[PDB]
């Protein structure tokens, strides 16, 4: 398999020893930029503009 | 420049249609941009002037010389959406305000949407249309009365309308039924218990320029002691704020003791039940045989669900030097400048302040009741509401019991999460978001080359590195500014709330007031106060009625002899060829007496002729 | 010896029209090559995006509590006014009343509100009706649009005009049908010659003159409605309102026009005259002005919104200890002799 690259902005979750077990990219849908704009992979239940 | 007809022949292209109707990019003889055109007629164009200004300096028309026509330009969308999201949803529902789905479908977006819907707000995608299906609360308020509700099952939203609030209907008829008003009566009655909190306090936060801006530098305090006295403001407004909080906290406790008169033979730990009535979860200690702390179990209860409380934020700073956890987020807004100190008062002599309060009203010389004894006050607040006192004299067991069912489940009532435990969380929450969004500020750049001052001074000379450290200077002030702007725009919502809780403490608890709608919802009876995380807890009783009955009254009668009657706080009734006189709350039949009803010596037509009524 | 019943309006403002900024289309530019420079700055848009939420928030909040005290202990009849006779007593109430039967639907509003309705243009339905046609070709001097195009963009509340104009309504038919929810049981004439009575004038003379105090009434509502036509002091300061809003708008809007020490206004000129390497020091100087800009406004935006909230509680108070009740308060509800 292949797939091509470029320089993009990314949101990581480390685990406790140190392992990426989760990875977000911030330009995708509308939930990722909801997830990046609340740095987190859980976020509240809300409007967001 | 961008402006002219010398045109440069490097990049040459060939020169197109001007398409009207689309956004598109122009080079029109020199000036560009992006825009739609639209072809209009018009008669203002000289041979000197081919092109349409504003007042602002802006492009708006233009005319073109190869075909002598008059365009305008008018700027493209530009535009957020908003996104309805739910907490472990897999897609938010989309809004897009004051865009029809049919412009949204082929000029903006381009995704094969099967949910799409137009509304009054603009197009909805990922939802359905249930508009015809009302709602009590919601957590997603888009507007106009609209909501957006998330159902496990298509699309899981639905788009359905917000109802908070309607009205009570009862089955009765409106016209004069022979001159005479058909009115429901209630029968049953119970006491009800509700439970209010008011924030009276704020975390006294301080700040100090000797560590936020330059931590422990010298050239960094050699350029910051060139602007002056721009941060002695910031500590003169916080120690404005803190006297300002210091002397509403000081009136509050004035307003709590203020002519209580309690006995010196109480101090015995066994004077806490009266007319039946369980007072224990109320009272605390008063005396001199207990300890330094001591609280109410209902204030024991609010305090273990909030850690950020008075005595909380000395025991997380008190580990900060030891070495058990460090890793805290307490300590390092410690270690540069921003602390909480503690307020003048603890949350143990106000819990006192509040137990007297209370037994001002239980015991002689009842402080609290103006000399009348707890159930002689209840059955007189009761009796103010139109109820006859038979029926109060009669059953006195049965409001000590709905007494001790609403205090019990007032008290079972903050296991679940209620309002009161919402707000006394939202507080402290909102607080500690704005000091991390105040702390955050250290580590943006402003501008610079690295958002450190180690890195900026060990990388370049003075001369390069003096803009370097005025740029964070600039932003750190800034920053300070705007959080000294939010403070004192906060202080002044607090105090109006404190105040708000003061007049209720003067009038609601220590007295009772006439006013009506005001401790309650018409049907007060009484309310008691106690402490609670930077404020008060108020547990007001309510007459709540059970059951109804429907029943004909007349407004008025007639007598004999041109004169009338007219009754004070009830209604006349007619049971056995008689006419009798009920109250406005209870319905019990009781004869017309002089100290009933009021007179007057004329009767109009609207009234019922009675003239066998001989009770003068 | 004589006496006669005069009417009075005021006007008490409750809400105001929430304004979201946009950040990214506003400060630094609508293009792509400003915000690599404009997130060297950090999360400084983070608390101009939440202050005005926290602002739009607390006005949800008084909102609904003024809601809930319209709304709290009304209780009426099933048989509601479906083209019934309006009038009590030969009182004329039909002025200030709309339609809560189970027909006339999607129109709640009164006559007399109509007055006051027309004679604004920016109200809640205003924004609503001039955003929309931005798209489909508005008029080319509309500054609506260009705010709108710009991020500045003015959110509706969480209840429309109709469910609170349905809402006052239902509070005025309590105290006119059985039961009485808003005199405590009394009917309206009788509740009127109560409170009259406080004052000093006997029942006797009460009870010969009921038709003087209908025509009074009458009368009275005549005039205030009549007096629409001309400049009040209630319509005064809902334009005012409108005015200071639209002039607030304005002064944010011109800022975008400023040089701020730079050689041009306009970032398009910028980009097409000079490289990379001399664009960020000439961007930094429109970057901070715009950011102080911003600050401003919602310096002030957070300045207002208390006494926002402090007329609000005064409304909330006047409505629950003046109409649905009797306070035995002088010098409160009215100038003295209070009736109703
Ligand atoms: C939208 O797209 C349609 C068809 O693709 C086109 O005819 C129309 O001009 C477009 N409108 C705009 C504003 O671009
Ligand atoms: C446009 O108007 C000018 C002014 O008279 C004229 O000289 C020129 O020929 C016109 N061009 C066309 C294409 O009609
Ligand atoms: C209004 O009615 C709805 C639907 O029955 C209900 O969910 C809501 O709780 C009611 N609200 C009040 C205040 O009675
Ligand atoms: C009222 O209800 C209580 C509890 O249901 C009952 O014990 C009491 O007898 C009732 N009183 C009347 C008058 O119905
Ligand atoms: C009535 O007197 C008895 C006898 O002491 C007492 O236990 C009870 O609490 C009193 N009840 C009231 C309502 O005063």
């Amino acid at each position: 398999w292949v797939t091509p690259l470029s320089r993009r902005q990314y949101l990581l979750n480390f685990d406790e020893h140190g392992v990426i077990t989760n990875a977000v990219d911030c330009s995708s849908s509308f939930l990722s930029e909801i997830q990046c704009k609340t740095q987190s992979f859980a976020p509240n239940t809300g409007v967001y503009d | 420049i961008n402006s002219g007809t010398t045109c440069s022949n490097d990049l040459l292209y060939s020169n197109t249609e001007i398409s009207t109707g689309v956004c598109v990019n122009y080079d029109l003889y020199g000036i560009t941009g992006q825009g739609i055109f639209k072809e209009v007629s018009a008669a203002y164009y000289n041979n000197w002037q081919n092109l349409l200004y504003d007042s602002n300096g802006n492009i708006i028309g233009f005319k073109d010389f190869l075909t002598n026509k008059t365009y305008t330009i008018l700027p493209c969308y530009s535009g957020r959406v908003s996104a309805a999201f739910y907490q472990n949803s897999s897609s938010p529902a989309l809004l897009y305000r004051n865009l029809k789905c049919s412009y949204v479908l082929n000029n903006i977006s381009f995704i094969s949407q099967p949910f799409y819907f137009d509304s009054y707000l603009g197009c909805v995608l990922n939802a359905v249309n249930l508009t015809s299906y009302s709602v009590s609360s919601c957590d997603l308020r888009m507007g106009s009365g609209f909501c957006i509700d998330y159902a496990l099952p298509s699309s899981p939203y639905r788009f359905v309308t917000f109802e908070p609030f309607n009205v009570s209907f009862v089955n009765d008829s409106v016209e004069t039924v022979g001159g005479l008003f058909e009115i429901q009566i209630p029968t049953n009655f119970t006491i009800a218990g509700h439970e209010e909190f008011i924030q009276t306090s704020s975390p006294k936060v301080t700040i100090d320029c000797s560590a936020f801006v330059c931590s422990n530098y010298a050239a960094c305090h050699d350029l910051l002691s060139e602007y002056g006295t721009f941060c002695d403001n910031i500590n003169s407004i916080l120690n404005e704020v803190n006297d300002l909080l210091d002397i509403t906290q000081l009136q509050v406790a004035n307003a709590l003791m203020q002519g209580v008169t309690l006995s010196s033979n109480l101090n015995t730990n066994l004077h806490s039940d009266v007319d039946n009535i369980d007072f224990k979860s109320l009272l605390g200690c008063l005396g001199s045989q207990c300890g330094s702390s001591s609280r109410s179990p209902l204030e024991d209860l609010l305090f273990n669900k909030v850690k950020l409380s008075d005595v909380g934020f000395v025991e997380a700073y008190n580990n900060c030097t030891g070495g058990s956890e460090i890793r805290d987020l307490l300590c390092v807004q410690s270690f540069n400048g921003i602390k909480v100190l503690p307020p003048i008062l603890s949350e143990t002599q106000i819990s006192g302040y509040t137990t007297a309060a209370t037994v001002a009203a239980m015991f002689p010389p009842w402080s609290a009741a103006a000399g009348v004894p707890f159930p002689l006050n209840v059955q007189y607040r009761i009796n103010g509401l139109g109820v006859t006192m038979d029926v109060l004299n009669k059953n006195q067991k049965l409001i000590a019991n709905a007494f001790n069912k609403a205090l019990l489940s007032i008290q079972n009532g903050f296991t679940a999460t209620p309002s009161a435990l919402a707000k006394i969380q939202s507080v402290v929450n909102a607080n500690a978001q704005a000091l991390n969004s105040l702390l955050q500020q250290l580590f943006n750049k402003f501008g610079a080359i690295s958002s450190s001052l180690q890195e900026i001074l060990s990388r370049l000379d003075p001369p390069e590195a003096q803009v370097q450290i005025d740029r964070l200077i600039n932003g750190r002030l800034t920053a300070l500014n705007a959080y000294v702007s939010q403070q004192l725009s906060d202080i002044t919502l607090i105090k109006a709330g404190a105040s708000r809780a003061i007049e209720k403490v003067n009038e609601c608890v220590k007295s009772q007031s006439p006013r009506i709608n005001f401790c309650g919802n018409g049907n007060h009876i009484l309310s008691l106060v106690q402490n609670a995380p930077y404020g008060l807890l108020f547990i007001h009783f309510s007459y709540k009625p059970t059951s109804f009955k429907t029943v004909l009254v007349s407004p008025g009668l007639c007598l004999s002899g041109d004169r009338g009657i007219a009754p004070k706080q009830g209604y006349f009734i007619k049971q056995n060829d008689s006419w009798m006189f009920t109250g406005s709350s209870y319905y019990y039949p009781e004869p017309i007496s002089d100290k009933n009803v009021v007179f007057m010596n004329s009767c109009s037509v609207n009234f019922t002729k009675a003239p066998f009524i001989y009770l003068n």
